């Protein structure tokens, strides 16, 4: 956890810091989604219906 | 020349099933009453649900307690399956929940302030493998389904905050069958809900709320 470099890394010299954000999202399905079946059918969703 | 029905909670039965009846009717209105009750009562019934909670040590969704089998987003999921009932004229307010057991934390164990009600008793919110403190809330709000369109993200104000989406609506089948009985019939209407509210009471008010919808035919008019 200190071996590194002092800096993590040999940093590919001319680079003074660098930084990694790490974003994440949910996704939920929508009309235009890809949807298939195992056995070679597909579709794509057209609409979304009203539970009644 | 003259029917008129009269409502009856008939043929209980099951978890939460019930058989509701409307004895007299017009002969060849029961197939119209039958698919206005299913229909307003499969869309417009409002209820209350937790919309927007905060754990202790957590920062957000993808995130991992000490000594707990579960997870912050399962611990989300399970808090979505839990049955809350609200009385009249409260429309909002707060929940607690601060435990210091070694076992399964039970929805059971929210404080049982004034107002609230928590039906699904067993339904566990997450298991502690070994004994340490835990402690959240949870805004309960009352509300209506609205489509996954037309949903406010409903803003977010401390830090820890994790917004909760909220299934309201508690029907969950409706089905109808009319029998006749010469110059005159009877709705046999199967309802089941979440038990966070009662058959007749139910019915009553999706039919309160299908004629306030018809009552401007009568007029002809704008309002």
């Amino acid at each position: 956890k200190k071996k590194s470099i002092t800096q993590s890394n040999e940093l590919s010299p001319g680079v003074l810091k660098t930084v990694k954000v790490f974003v994440a999202i949910k996704k939920r399905i929508q009309p235009g989604d890809k949807m298939a079946g195992r056995h070679g059918n597909k579709g794509v969703v057209s609409r979304v219906l009203p539970v009644e | 020349l003259e029917f008129v029905p009269n409502i009856q909670l008939k043929e209980d039965l099951g978890a939460f099933s019930y058989k509701v009846q409307l004895s007299p009717v017009e002969k060849g209105m029961a197939h119209i009453l039958g698919n206005s009750i299913r229909r307003v009562l499969l869309s417009s019934l409002s209820g209350a649900s937790i919309i927007k909670v905060n754990i202790a040590n957590v920062l957000h969704e993808y995130s991992t307690l000490e000594d707990v089998k579960e997870d912050v987003v399962e611990i989300v999921s399970n808090l979505k399956k839990v049955a809350i009932k609200l009385d009249t004229g409260i429309d909002r307010l707060d929940l607690e929940l601060s435990v210091n057991k070694s076992g399964v934390v039970s929805a059971g164990d929210f404080k049982t302030t004034q107002g609230v009600e928590i039906i699904n008793k067993d339904q566990p919110i997450a298991t502690l493998t070994n004994q340490r403190a835990f402690s959240l809330t949870a805004t309960v709000s009352v509300g209506r389904n609205v489509g996954i369109l037309s949903a406010i993200p409903t803003e977010l104000e401390r830090v820890g905050d994790i917004a909760v989406d909220a299934d309201f609506n508690p029907i969950k089948r409706v089905a109808f069958e009319v029998f006749d009985n010469g110059d005159s019939e009877t709705l046999e209407v199967f309802v089941k809900t979440n038990g966070t509210i009662e058959p007749l009471a139910a019915v009553t008010k999706a039919l309160e709320y299908f004629c306030e919808q018809i009552s401007v035919f009568v007029s002809l008019r704008v309002p």
